[PDB]
């Protein structure tokens, strides 16, 4: 997803002016093909966390007794002792990316909060691991299944050709294994704040559309002063009519570009959605066989975690 | 006697499923399920 | 047989009944009709000139005059051309996107079987049945759901002579008597024989291995000619 | 046998080496036969 903004075409273009809001009729429609343009990227943006983030509607949750044959899934799994309900991986994903708000609020840029919340993502997260961990691959094409865990590793194995007796006699070797791959995620996350640059660019490509939205006020646009007060007090009506007009002209064309490449980075935010909608039924949900698609090497299982305006995947591969 | 009432999202009914060590569970029965999906050209 | 015709019967009676499920296809209607009628309501805007009427403008003020008007009320009008064709690219990329997602399903659901989990419907696919739609087309997914279920006893492996028997197809169950072996998909309940389980390692090196009686389908045919062939050979003594 | 499956013969494949294929029922049997000499001395004494 996407930060979801809405901009008022009166208020950016001219605002508190009487004078200019009839001179605004003169050119129709521009407002309601602006605004319900920004309107459905708003909503497009609702669309792709229902589509991703909940994936089934059936709340799993964990047994208090664990027992999963060596395994430890306490990083990946949401702390209930915590006030914010998160895994200790989602703890790093959440502080690696960054009022300006308040600023753009005042000139009548207007940020929509979000429909779905954080804490209702790591809601998903946790039902989709819980589901992962006891129902296997049982739960996404029906009914979830009672199936144990030990169990569940030797179809996975028998899935990309090796015989389950390799899991029962290296079920030690691969505890150790997994519990060290699993904490080398952490470390590598917590040192490397880089890695969750694809979310950084997304927050990015937003702070430098509004904030290029805001300094094209400042430009006059060949009048002779971009504030409208000037204006009205400085030119006769007659003659301030075609000063405000060459505001209206240049902030209508810098409201049209705004629009213009939000439509474009909604297609490319929607088609990486729909690749994460995509990874999130076949690799999490199930096992697929495909290569290079859950990840390098024979696909095992997929772990979903919770991350700002995104979704990150932890894949076990069998290299 | 109806208005507009105001509530927070439901996130789905929550069912905790059982583990165990020796536990499974394995279908009984079944059924033939018909779907529809509608995609623009 | 009575699980599918029941099944396309409330495909017919949710088709007849609800009409919205094809308001995907509405929506492109929709679309098209309100750029069609934006770019024509344009023409009445003055776009910051005098009049919208280009015969009004021609008519009445001087050549001088008139040109300036209508420069304004072209450029105004190339505007709203240029962005009603912006708009169109923008909605073509949109269903050149859904039209690759159709020619996929298409593909791998329909002509082809798909293991792709969520991709060809809820469940293990099945087949896929295309229908013809006005701007698009529709799919009929049949797949296959379990409906009841039943918690049972298992166990990795089999101990009978000290090494651990694996089975070959299916998962160990038992209601508290005797194992037996079924799949994963359905419960068909069979006996633990050679034939069905294959010997790797042994009992030590399993995790919650149990003891039980691996059946020989040989042993009871080889036992009973160790029976008649001696009864044999104790005619050939006599 | 239980590994593998009989197809075509040595001279069609390209490659093929000579080797010998364990049956598990020729040495049950063999050691059965044994016994069976065994059992018809146990008759005639």
């Amino acid at each position: 997803s996407m930060t979801k903004t809405s901009v008022d075409c009166t208020m950016y273009i001219c605002g508190d002016s009487t004078e200019c809001s009839n001179l605004l009729l003169q050119y129709g429609s521009f407002c309601t093909q602006l605004n319900r343009a920004l309107t459905g990227i708003a909503v497009e943006q609702d669309k792709n966390t229902q589509e991703v983030f909940a994936q089934v509607k059936q709340i799993y949750k964990t047994p208090p007794i664990k027992d999963f044959g060596g395994f430890n899934f306490s990083q990946i799994l949401p702390d209930p002792s915590k006030p914010s309900k998160r895994s200790f991986i989602e703890d790093l994903l959440f502080n690696k990316v960054t009022d300006l708000i308040c600023a753009q609020k005042f000139n009548g840029l207007t940020v929509l909060p979000p429909l779905l919340t954080d804490e209702m993502i790591a809601q998903y997260t946790s039902a989709l691991l819980a589901g992962t961990i006891t129902s296997g691959w049982t739960f996404g094409a029906g009914a979830a299944l009672q199936i144990p865990f030990a169990m569940q590793m030797a179809y996975r194995f028998n899935g990309i050709g090796v015989t389950q007796n390799v899991l029962y006699e290296n079920q030690k070797l691969i505890a150790n294994q997994f519990n060290s791959a699993i904490g080398k995620i952490q470390d590598s996350l917590s040192s490397t704040a880089s890695a969750l640059g694809k979310l950084q660019d997304v927050v990015n490509q937003n702070a430098q559309a509004l904030n290029t939205l805001v300094k094209q006020l400042s430009s006059n646009f060949g009048a002779i002063s971009s504030v409208l007060n000037d204006i009205l007090s400085r030119l006769d009506p007659p003659e301030a009519e075609v000063q405000i007009d060459r505001l209206i002209t240049g902030r209508l064309q810098s409201l049209q570009t705004y629009v213009t490449q939000q439509l474009i980075r909604a297609a490319e935010i929607r088609a990486s959605a729909n690749l994460a909608a995509t990874k999130m039924s076949e690799c999490v949900l199930g096992q697929s066989k495909r290569v290079d698609f859950c990840g390098k090497g024979y696909h095992l299982m997929s772990f979903p975690q919770s991350a700002p305006h995104g979704v990150v995947f932890l894949h076990v591969t069998y290299v | 006697s109806q208005s507009i009432i105001a509530y927070t999202m439901s996130l789905g009914v929550e069912n905790s499923v059982a583990y165990s060590n020796n536990s499974i569970a394995i279908p009984t029965n079944f059924t033939i399920s018909v779907t529809t999906e509608i995609l623009p050209v | 047989a009575n699980q599918f015709n029941s099944a396309i019967g409330k495909i017919q009676d949710s088709l007849s009944s609800t009409a919205s499920a094809l308001g995907k296809l509405q929506d492109v209607v929709n679309q098209n009709a309100q750029a069609l009628n934006t770019l024509v309501k344009q023409l009445s805007s003055n776009f910051g000139a005098i009049s919208s009427v280009l015969n009004d403008i021609l008519s009445r003020l001087d050549p001088p005059e008139a040109e300036v008007q209508i420069d304004r009320l072209i450029t105004g009008r190339l505007q709203s051309l240029q962005t009603y064709v912006t708009q169109q690219l923008i909605r073509a990329a949109e269903i050149r996107a859904s039209a690759n997602l159709a020619a996929t399903k298409m593909s791998e659901c329909v002509l082809g079987q798909s293991k792709r989990v969520d991709f060809c419907g809820k469940g293990y696919h099945l087949m896929s049945f295309p229908q013809s739609a006005p701007h698009g087309v529709v799919f009929l997914h049949v797949t296959y759901v379990p409906a009841q279920e039943k918690n049972f006893t298992t166990a990795p492996a089999i101990c009978h002579d000290g090494k651990a028997h694996f089975p070959r197809e299916g998962v160990f169950v038992s209601n508290g008597t005797h194992w037996f072996v079924t799949q994963r998909n359905f419960y068909e309940p069979q006996i633990i024989t050679t034939d069905n389980t294959f010997v790797s390692g042994n009992c030590d090196v399993v995790i919650g291995i149990v003891n039980n009686t691996v059946y020989d389908p040989l042993q009871p045919e080889l036992d009973s000619f160790k029976e008649e062939l001696d009864k044999y050979f104790k005619n050939h003594t006599s």
